[PDB]
């Protein structure tokens, strides 16, 4: 019985930077694997953040 | 729990309807709220495939082009992709072979894809025969499925038949 993070719910509109925007929902969908206990999400997500704000860091070149 | 972890991809055209599968595969329902993806959605489900269980772990990309190198950066590490049009919109039947080559360049040329003719119970709208979308599917080693993210129709059998394939060649 699968698991389906909300998408940064009724929340702000889209960010301008794109990748912010796409960290925006993996921080979203990380608070909620966490609020579920489902700590093997949190992992994979975490794992995914924290690539996606390396490479934000290095486009700031 | 589990006995394999597969990462999957869902690819293909804005508004081709790549949210609604996922939101159908999991939940069972069709998506009421749908918007532009805003970057990449996230879905994990385990299956029973090939007499074994396999957790999916699911990219749902954008396919809006100021997310092309959002959306790009998730293809390496993927095993299979779920690549999807639009059978209304032949645009989005067009727009195959540019997300089809892209999709193996950057994950394995080993990527196993199966194709999605998506929406199809609006056939009365059809822009793409499925005998056309066969042969394109036959041509470029693609399994090939026409789905309804509104009905559910195909829409498990796509992962399910994606999964098969990994496992099984
Ligand atoms: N009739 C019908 N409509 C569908 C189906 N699948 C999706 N839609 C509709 O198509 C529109 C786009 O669906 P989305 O799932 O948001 O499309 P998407 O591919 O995720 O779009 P992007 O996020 O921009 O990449 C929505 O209005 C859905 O209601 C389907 O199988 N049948
Ligand atoms: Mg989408």
């Amino acid at each position: 019985e699968g698991w389906l993070p909300l998408s940064g719910g009724q929340g702000q509109s889209e960010d301008s930077d794109p990748l912010l925007q796409q960290i925006h929902n993996i921080t979203s969908f990380i608070r909620q694997a966490k609020a579920a206990g489902r700590m093997d999400e949190v992992r994979t997500l975490q794992e995914n953040l924290r690539q996606l704000q390396d490479e934000y860091d290095q486009q700031q070149t | 729990t589990y006995d394999f972890l597969f990462k999957f991809l869902v690819i293909g055209n804005a508004g081709t309807g790549k949210s609604c599968l996922l939101h159908q595969f999991i939940e069972k329902k069709f998506k009421d709220d749908s918007n532009h993806t805003i970057g990449v959605e996230f879905g994990s489900k385990i299956i029973n495939v090939g007499g074994k269980y396999v957790k999916l772990q699911i990219w749902d990309t954008a396919g809006l082009e100021r997310f092309r190198s959002v959306t790009r950066s998730y293809y390496r590490g993927a095993a299979g992709a779920l690549l999807v049009y639009d059978i209304t919109s032949r645009e989005t039947y067009n727009a195959l072979t540019n997300w089809l080559t892209d999709a193996r360049m950057l994950a394995s040329q080993n990527i196993v894809i199966i194709l999605c003719g998506n929406k199809k119970d609006l056939d009365a709208d059809r822009e793409v025969t499925f005998l056309e979308a066969s042969r394109f599917a036959q041509e470029n080693e693609l399994m090939f499925l026409e789905t309804s993210a509104l009905t559910g129709e195909d829409v498990e059998e796509a992962f399910v038949q994606c999964a098969r394939k990994i496992l099984n060649k």
